[PDB]
RNA sequence: CUUUUGAUGUUAGGGUAUUGGCCUAACAUGGCUAUGACGGGUAACGGGGAAUUAGAGUUCGAUUCCGGAGAGGGAGCCUGAGAAAUAGCUACCACAUCUAAGGAAGGCAGCAGGCGCGUAAAUUACCCAAUUCUAAAGAAGAGAGGUAGUGACAAGAAAUAACAAUGCAAGGUUUGUAUUGGAAUGGUGGGAAUUUAAAACCUUCCCAGAGUAACAAUUGGAGGGCAAGUCUGGUGCCAGCAGCCGCGGUAAUUCCAGCUCCAAUAGCGUAUAUUAAAAUUGUUGCAGUUAAAACGCUCGUAGUUGAAU
RNA sequence: AAAAACCGUAAAUCCUAUCUUUUAAAGGAAGGAGAAGUCGUAACAAGGUUUCCGUAGGUGAACCUGCGGAAGGAUCAU
RNA sequence: UAUGUUCGUUA
RNA sequence: GCCCGGAUAGCUCAGUCGGUAGAGCAGGGGAUUGAAAAUCCCCGUGUCCUUGGUUCGAUUCCGAGUCCGGGCACCA
């Protein structure tokens, strides 16, 4: 469990060519900053 | 603290859960069956596995070894109270011979439907779910009851099914023109 | 700077409802139905 | 890494060299090493 | 490495319930170690056992039973047959309660329950009826223990229909197939027997109680692996999917939807770990010219191995 | 019975030392990842100086040169 | 046996 | 604390001994491409830092303030 900090688009690879929608995590637990990514289409919406 | 009675799983997942000729073969079994699912096969064939290892430790047993005449006929006695096994089989060398078709037709739900009673096995399974049927002095609602050599000659309808001598027909529909006569007469 | 369109498809996807139809057949009457159909019609 | 090393069937740089600026590199970390401590 | 600070042993004693460097005095220089001593790590209580096993194996075991240890951390001690006891005492350390400010009292890793922590775990319930223990021993107690509550942790059985007549299809008057339309039956509610310490559940019996049996099954997929669409819309390298290979720039079998189908099914996905797969840790049973890999070479101790009679 | 002393059991605090774990840091210097940077052309063809090894020196860079090796060579060969 | 460099990315 | 210097687009910089305000990059549309880079066309955007004066008129010439930066320093 963490606290989102950021929402940041993702490059992909070189063979892709998309924007992966990723949020920077602050884990709660140990306190390390970690990057999610957010499955969905709209799901990067549905989180604040 | 915990519970000291015991459990175990009677059924084992296939492992390469798609293999046509696999799912094909299931699939008649269970249609011509009617069982409900392939978990039940599953149970039939975990079964099966189970007395095939028995039968199949005993054989590399030599003759007239103790643990093999003693459990061999102990397995084989077994077997033939099942049913399984015939006269016309004899040793050790047939059990490792039985087949799922063969531990099927041991369910009670196939040996209604053989004996009669029901018109189809799927008939069978719902009428012995509506508790209908009767092993001899004890009534089964269980579709998957295995029949032993004594009991098939006792399988009959139960004492209180309508149709095994209990109350007749629909109340209602024996009500509905009873009233309707009346108010005519 | 370009994740403004997060979801654009979801949201511009028509909208259709999922109709009346009938209701499924489950359990071992399910498995009936597909068993049955396979060897009698075709040949 | 091991034995294998060189062997440029890859198309990269010469193994002799990458180990000559390796070596040099070291030489310049032991040193800055040697000053500090 | 151990050995002043007891390390190894002898002698004498002290101490103990008893043997003993357990401790003391004298004396000697011993004791362990590459067959790994001494250290370090363990997200390590040990075993009975668990998972996976063709056979070998690998991984797990806080947790029903046994043994050990502990009662916030240490230390000390009384009573007692038995305790270095902690719902016993004494003190310090850390927390912490009441106080009229002088002083008192504390120890849930017992049962519930609360905070915190976290991905992560139930009722501040009923009872001694059973099991068994203590007693001045039938009769009292027992959060031991049992009973219920919460409970998709696991495990087992098993509903969501079945049946008859015509249309339609196949075929020599046989099967599948929408209309009808009567039987069967639980789920549900009510009462009862019974159960129970009391109650509840189970089981059984009597009343109503199923046609869209609305008493309406879901989860995840349909390019390959891998079962199942070259169907219809939308988007158009975006959004997104995708474990891997890949899809997406106007015909998208892969995204977002509808229909259909497939799979398992009251269950089905996801994450992490672990087993098989893995003969990719190889004793069974791998590989070493060139894929990773024969020490530059020889001697050589330990180790391993060793002609016939 | 207070109280005191002495051997012993010894908590606890402090100082010092060592070790273990975590962590800050000017500056330095690697590696990896970027869809499309600058510079050259090192290797693969005899890659246009055969390649490569060890070692030493030198150079913007790949790299060049010396000595001694190898063929994995461009020679299984009067 | 004088010299003669380079070819952006994806599909 | 005096001695100098610049303030010009969204960022960075040039301006006949006053009259017009401009390049590059950011920036949309394009042209090219299968697509995209690169290249090439055109948009846009400013009291020329802020006040005051000189002037017919000032970004320019003055004067001051503001911010930021280049050279100051007294004896024994």
């Amino acid at each position: 469990k963490g606290i989102v900090v950021e929402k940041v688009a993702i490059e992909a690879k070189q063979p892709n060519s998309a924007y992966r929608k990723c949020v920077r995590v602050q884990l709660i637990k140990n306190g390390k900053k970690i990057t999610a990514f957010v499955p969905g289409d709209g799901c990067l919406n549905f989180i604040d | 603290p915990k519970s000291y009675r015991n459990y175990s799983k009677t059924a084992r997942n296939p492992k390469r859960p798609f293999e046509k000729e696999r799912l094909d073969q299931e699939l008649k079994l269970i249609g011509e069956y009617g069982l409900k699912n392939k978990r039940e096969i599953w149970r039939v064939q975990y079964l099966l596995a189970k007395i095939r290892s028995a039968a199949r430790y005993l054989l590399t047993l030599d003759e007239k070894s103790s643990k093999r005449i003693f459990q061999g006929e102990a397995l084989l006695r077994r077997m033939v109270r099942q049913g399984l096994l015939g006269e016309n089989e004899e040793k050790l060398d047939y059990v490792l011979g039985l087949t799922l078709p063969k531990l099927l037709e041991r369910r009670l739900q196939t040996k209604v439907f053989k004996l009669g009673l029901a018109k189809s096995v799927h008939h069978a399974r719902v009428l012995i779910r509506q508790r209908h049927i009767r092993v001899g002095k004890q009534m089964v609602d269980i579709p998957s009851f295995l029949v032993r050599v004594d009991s098939e000659k006792h399988i009959d309808f139960a004492t209180t099914s309508p149709f095994g001598g209990a109350r007749p027909g629909r109340v209602k529909r024996k009500s509905l023109k009873k009233q309707k006569e009346k108010t005519e007469a | 700077g370009s994740l403004a369109r997060a979801g654009k498809v979801k949201n511009q996807t028509p909208k259709v409802p999922k109709l009346d139809k009938k209701k499924r057949l489950t359990g071992r009457a399910k498995k009936r139905q597909l068993y049955n159909r396979r060897f009698s019609d075709n040949g | 890494h091991g034995a294998s090393r060189y062997k440029k069937s890859r198309a990269k740089m010469r193994w002799k060299w990458k180990k000559k600026r390796t070596r040099r590199l070291q030489k310049k970390r032991r040193k800055m090493r040697q000053r500090s401590r």
